[PDB]
């Protein structure tokens, strides 16, 4: 008997009930990752390749190796079933709409080919469908009802024991030679990416880095918009860190510092908010769209492709919004308050551009932008859905002025404006012609002009949205 | 081997292909001033077609929203839009 575990969104060896279940009594095992879009989306693929090399390095310690394969799963696995005589195929359960129809089609190919399919839940805390049935066959519309539901469920089981020396147990991985250059982990330059000007990784991918950051993150629990060395959101999305392990180590550490066996749901706010959008989208194949979405308000946005280009590329004329997009493009991550700032500038604040357009921009640059979380957030940031209570739009200039008056974050990612003082660093258009020449930066030549007047554009869109909700 | 065009190319992002960021647009472009009553009246017509495409909820889904959104409890406008 042979077996193959398909890796997709669980690039880790800890808490893997799908992988560990497949090696229980199989004679052969092989871990396979199927790797089948633009230029700026390089930090996304660099993160992924770092996780696969880390996943291969941890497999090398067990005298196994990772098998990276190009192509589509509907074409690759049918020939891997016969060339390897595969009997068992284990996968981590994917609740997303595209993932479910992809899994149901692959296992239909496997069941008719004599291959048994093993499915286990590891990317989420609970079984999302069990939460939907408690609500009445429909996922919760609000985060409030969602927290009421997760408290109405039996506690989670301990995460599956990590794959070690005995978990294998006389289970040979048939790593023949010629393995490299065929099943090896490609580089960024092998995918067609230009890495001549690429900087060092700010968010190093991999399972080892995730567990390292998790230990230091919990150690600092018992303002700044820069990247924190204890960030875990990209590793939760790519599956480098399991949410169930994050859950139990958050509980156990909370019981030690305190004496209360009833931790508030604010302790798992990062996981429950993450778990919420997975539940709200598993039964909604149009969750990433406005038209045809049962839980999205229809809004007549303006279609300005050139304005979307200025916003996405970080050339809007507002140093606050431009500094956020330059950090998003270069580092692949921005603060949550920064996400709220640039979303208002594009949706319900200034440009009046559809949230779907901003969803696809974050889809390529934001490292922790999962299909469920990234789609649901843009609906809430644009008041198009009702997941959480709304908030006032952020003025671009007068927002980060009190986070740091010098504009240290502005001069950080916008070196073209490094010669402006605090009275004009946030409003360079209101700067006199003399001070523009002494800084070697003229507005409209070296730095873009304000693509819109915030005073008129704000009151324009506020009245438009008043007309929308008063009509609803 | 005999694959004809083999030098693969990574194309630009979607927003750069659909649009055309002029090197002047990246500096000079500014959104035009709009007439308030004109843009509002045009949105009334487009909102008329987008009327039965609006989200329709059931009994439990409405009370589920009232515990979060006060404008669902009062019938007015949200606290963020009302400015």
């Amino acid at each position: 008997v042979n077996a193959v575990h398909w890796f997709r969104k669980g690039l880790r060896l800890h808490d893997n009930p799908a992988l560990k279940e497949c090696i229980q009594g199989a004679d052969t095992i092989r871990c396979v990752y199927i790797l089948d879009s633009s230029n700026v989306g390089i930090n996304r693929w660099r993160f992924l390749l770092q996780c696969l090399e880390d996943l291969d390095a941890n497999l090398r310690k067990l005298n196994s190796r990772l098998f990276v394969i190009r192509g589509q799963p509907a074409d690759v696995f049918p020939r891997l079933f016969k060339e390897w005589n595969i009997t068992k195929l284990s996968i981590e359960y994917d609740s997303e709409p595209f993932g479910k129809e992809r899994d149901a089609a692959i296992k239909k190919l496997a069941t008719e080919a004599g291959v048994e399919v093993i499915v286990r839940i590891s990317h989420t805390l609970y079984d999302l469908d069990k939460i939907i049935e408690l609500n009445g066959g429909q996922p919760p519309l609000t985060y409030k009802r969602f927290q009421t539901l997760v408290s109405k469920m039996e506690p989670l089981e301990m995460p599956a024991d990590t794959i070690t020396s005995d978990v294998i147990g006389k289970c040979m991985t048939p790593l023949s030679d010629d393995h490299d250059e065929k099943y090896g982990v490609p580089s960024l330059e092998e995918l067609g990416f230009d890495t001549d000007g690429l900087s060092s990784a700010v968010w190093p991918g991999g399972e080892t880095e995730a567990l390292t950051r998790l230990e230091r993150h919990l150690e600092r629990k018992a303002n700044s918009l820069l990247a924190s060395p204890t960030g875990l959101s990209p590793y939760l999305r790519f599956g480098c860190l399991s949410c169930r392990l994050f859950y139990f180590k958050l509980t156990d550490l909370y019981k030690k510092v305190k004496k209360n066996s009833s931790p508030p749901l604010s302790l798992y706010g990062q996981l429950l908010w993450r778990e919420f959008f997975y539940t709200a989208a598993t039964n909604n194949p149009r969750f990433d769209k406005m038209e045809g979405n049962p839980i999205c308000v229809q809004i007549p946005w303006d279609k300005n492709p050139e304005a979307l280009a200025k916003w996405a590329e970080g050339r809007t004329g507002f140093p606050w919004i431009d500094a956020i997009m330059t950090q998003l493009r270069q580092e692949g991550w921005i603060h949550h308050l920064a996400r709220h700032a640039v979303a208002c500038f594009l949706t319900r604040g200034d440009l009046w551009i559809s949230w779907e357009e901003g969803m696809k921009v974050f889809e390529e640059l934001l490292l922790d932008a999962d299909w469920s979380i990234n789609a649901g957030s843009w609906m809430w940031l644009s008041c198009s859905s009702f997941f959480q209570q709304f908030f006032h739009c952020y003025c671009p200039v007068g927002f980060g002025r009190r986070t740091d008056p010098n504009g240290d974050y502005i001069r950080r990612y916008l070196p073209v404006l490094r010669g402006f003082p605090a009275k004009y660093i946030y409003d360079p258009w209101n700067a006199p012609e003399g001070i523009q020449k002494v800084a070697k930066c003229l507005i409209g030549v070296n730095y873009p002009k304000p693509m819109v007047n915030h005073a008129e554009a704000s009151r324009l869109n506020i009245e438009r949205m008043k007309q929308i909700y008063q009509q609803l | 081997e005999s694959e004809h065009f083999i030098k693969c190319v990574l194309q630009d992002p979607i927003w750069l292909l659909m649009a055309d960021a002029d090197s002047s647009v990246m500096m000079t472009y500014q959104l035009p001033s709009r007439n308030l009553e004109a843009v509002l009246k045009e949105d009334r017509e487009k909102l008329k077609l987008l009327q039965k495409l609006q989200p329709r909820f059931t009994e439990s889904q409405k009370q589920e929203l009232r515990e979060v959104h006060q404008w669902m409890q009062t019938g007015g406008l949200p606290a963020a839009i009302d400015v």
